[PDB]
RNA sequence: CUGAAAAUACAGUGGGGCCACUAGGGACAGGAUUGGUGACGUGACCUGCCGUAUAGGCAG
């Protein structure tokens, strides 16, 4: 039974923009804001602004660099190798490289 | 257009604004550090199918 | 005793009412000082919330002076050009219904030129005293009831101001004293005019 | 020609600009709107001086530069990506990052972001740079973009824009500043931070104490930085903030409109005819093309365009 | 200038009595929303007085 407690502390410059997870609203009302942000609520009430669970898993297991010889990006780990940047499958169905 | 051609509107709507109701994330000031903290726990999973 | 009365009534829609209500009290101001009279009322019939209205009424005891007041130049020719409906001098129907419209001189502390300028002052008094100037602000924002702007302008020092005019509601009639714009300042001044719609 | 998911990450990353002044005890005292409301449907009016005791204010923000603007963020099409990237160096290595980076630089100096305050008083202007540098202005009322400077104010003009230019095109270099206005204030003087649209409310900033200072909209910081344009004709009144169709927001139209050739997108379909025309700029005493200039003006504050 | 003219459907009224839905129960595995943004300067809220007073009152 194996478990990390991970905190980074980052040397903020004054007033820095912070880049949280953001919750999707494509169904927008006019009323509350559209771009919201993903937050944890505490026990004294407030919410501390967070990153979703499967965001940090993405970063974590950004380890694929075996699709080529030569490649050195790596991609999240995806059964057809999907880079999102370019918009290409790194490892296609037609290939032998997809996972299946 | 579509094939790159312009439509004809108002000179004067193409400076008009759109209001955009966000939420915002800053560092209070003279803050110096700000910490981001998980927890990670690990299983042996990959080893037999579920 | 009976309290006659005369209506302005604007008939415009696009009429700047804090412009046009400035100009008939200020007419009446003018008029009170050359003629030297004494109780003259104003009274917003058309008085809401979202704004004073198209009418204002000028209550006085005697009938002939307000006639003389309904024959004025900016009357007659804006009622020739046909901006104004000015009605004919009619007894009050004397039931009930007094209000209190006061100039709420107050409100004029929620903007920055009137802290800049009352600072200056007391900085000034405190220097001549021999103190040190030293002021200390509020904890608590300040809270105004709703107040209706008229825009009036000194014609001794050529300056443009404004009245912060808020109603208030009272049981019965007071005695006729007021302001030389008619106004019952609140505290110096308690007249009341009659409530009409 | 254009791609489906063609996007940039703008390079300058300015703060929240706050307002403060320093007393004896404490060297942060933000400066608090006075909040009167009435009526319940209650409306606010909030307006904002110096306290009478206080004779100099400070507008203080942090400037973080990356270098975002040499290869796209997102691409579809591979020929494109290696071409941007290709124009980029050629226009990185001709030396035309080091002109952005003078008018960006400029900007700063003159104490444009300070908006509707610049020149209220004699501003002094302190920048501290990440790499230990310390720069002074001292008077910012002497200064003008047209007006030709002290060999003081041009040294610092000089080695704050070879910062900038060097930040703007390394990527393994991480550059920051922090830049501090002192402003001599008249005898309660009105100040102009920036407001709510939604009554009359302005943008605070929350203390770790719980106190709000008023404050500018980083976006507005920003929009002063990258007043540069003024390429769209010869005889330019006014410096635009760089916008894709050459908006200016004051006059209500666009000086690059969408029918003329001098808008982003016309000129972003002539890249490999601008390559060409820089690589024979290479070698060669000979100007860049203010088009190419206005292009990388545009992906210096980026863009999710074309589509 | 009509498949033509004309036309009072009415009075009275007891649905009642009785009643057991029950037993048993795994929704489960995986997941990057992301890029970019100037609320105001054709505006009334000014200038002074009293007061120890950013209290509170006043003149155009």
């Amino acid at each position: 039974f194996w478990s990390a407690d991970i905190t980074a502390k980052i040397e903020a410059s004054f007033c820095q923009e912070i880049y949280p997870s953001q919750i999707l609203n494509d169904k927008v009302k006019q009323g509350e804001a559209s771009k919201q942000f993903v937050k944890a609520k505490c026990a004294d009430g407030r919410y501390a602004v967070s990153f979703n669970s499967v965001k940090i898993g993405a970063a974590l297991q950004s380890i694929d660099d075996w699709w080529d010889e030569d490649a050195s990006k790596r991609l999240r780990v995806h059964e057809f190798g999907a880079d999102k940047e370019i918009g290409v499958a790194r490892r296609p169905p037609d290939s032998e490289q997809n996972f299946y | 257009t579509p094939q790159f051609s312009p439509k004809n509107i108002s000179p004067q709507d193409l400076t008009h604004n759109n209001i955009l109701t966000l939420e915002e994330c800053y560092v209070p000031p003279n803050v110096e550090h700000i910490f981001c903290r998980f927890s990670l726990r690990v299983q042996a999973n990959s080893l037999v199918p579920s | 005793m009976q309290r006659y009365y005369f209506t302005v009534h604007f008939l415009p829609k696009q009429a700047n009412l804090a412009l046009l209500t400035g100009r008939c009290i200020s007419i009446m101001h003018g008029f009170i000082l050359k003629h030297n009279i004494e109780g003259m009322g104003v009274t917003f019939p058309a008085w809401s919330d979202s704004s004073i209205g198209n009418e204002i009424a000028f209550v006085y005891t005697d009938k002939e002076i307000l006639n003389t007041l309904k024959d004025q130049a900016y009357f007659v020719d804006m009622q020739d050009c046909g901006f104004f409906k000015v009605s004919q001098v009619l007894a009050v129907p004397d039931s009930c219904e007094e209000v209190r419209f006061i100039r709420n001189q107050a409100v004029a502390k929620i903007f920055t030129g009137e802290s800049r300028r009352r600072l200056k002052r007391l900085q000034k008094r405190a220097l001549a005293r021999g103190e040190d100037f030293n002021p200390k602000k509020i904890e608590a924002p300040r809270e105004i009831d709703i107040f209706h702007r008229v825009a009036m302008t000194s014609k001794s020092s050529q300056e443009d101001y404004i009245l912060h005019i808020q109603k208030q509601d009272v049981d019965c009639q007071a005695e006729p004293y007021f302001s030389n714009y008619g106004l019952a300042s609140n505290e110096k001044f308690k007249g009341t005019v009659p409530d009409l719609s | 020609e254009l791609c489906n998911i063609l996007k940039y990450d703008r390079s300058l990353y300015p703060g929240k600009a706050v307002f403060f002044y320093k007393t004896a005890d404490s060297d942060f005292v933000p400066l608090e709107a006075d909040i009167n409301k009435i009526r319940n449907n209650i409306l606010t009016l909030e307006e904002c001086y110096v306290p009478p005791n206080v004779e100099h204010i400070f507008c203080r923000f942090s400037l973080r530069v990356q270098a975002n603007s040499l290869v796209p963020s997102g691409c579809s099409d591979p020929e494109v990506f290696s071409l941007l990237k290709e124009l980029a160096e050629t226009f990185k290595e001709c030396g035309g990052y080091k002109e952005l980076a003078v008018r960006y630089c400029r900007n700063i100096l003159i104490g444009t972001w300070l908006w509707r305050n610049q020149n209220t008083g004699n501003t002094q202007i302190e920048i501290k740079t990440s790499k230990g540098s310390c720069y002074l202005i001292d008077n910012t009322r002497k200064l003008a973009w047209e007006s030709k400077w002290a060999s003081d104010d041009l040294k610092v003009l000089e080695e704050l824009s070879n910062e900038i230019e060097s930040a703007l095109t390394d990527p393994n270099v991480f550059w920051s500043a922090d830049i501090t206005a002192k402003i001599e204030a008249s005898f309660c003087q009105e100040i102009y931070p920036s407001q709510i649209l939604n009554s009359k409310q302005f943008v605070k900033a929350k203390c770790a104490d719980g106190r709000y200072a008023v404050s500018f909209n980083s976006v507005k910081i920003g929009a002063a930085l990258q007043s540069i344009d003024d390429w769209w004709d010869e005889d330019a009144s006014k410096r635009l903030r760089v916008h894709e169709f050459g908006a200016d927001k004051e006059i209500g139209v666009a000086r690059r409109p969408p029918d003329s050739e001098q808008n982003f997108y016309s000129i972003f379909k002539n890249t490999e005819w601008y390559l060409s025309a820089l690589k024979n700029c290479i070698t060669n005493n000979e100007k860049i093309d203010p088009a190419i200039y206005y292009l990388f003006s545009v992906l210096i504050k980026g863009g999710m365009f074309q589509k």
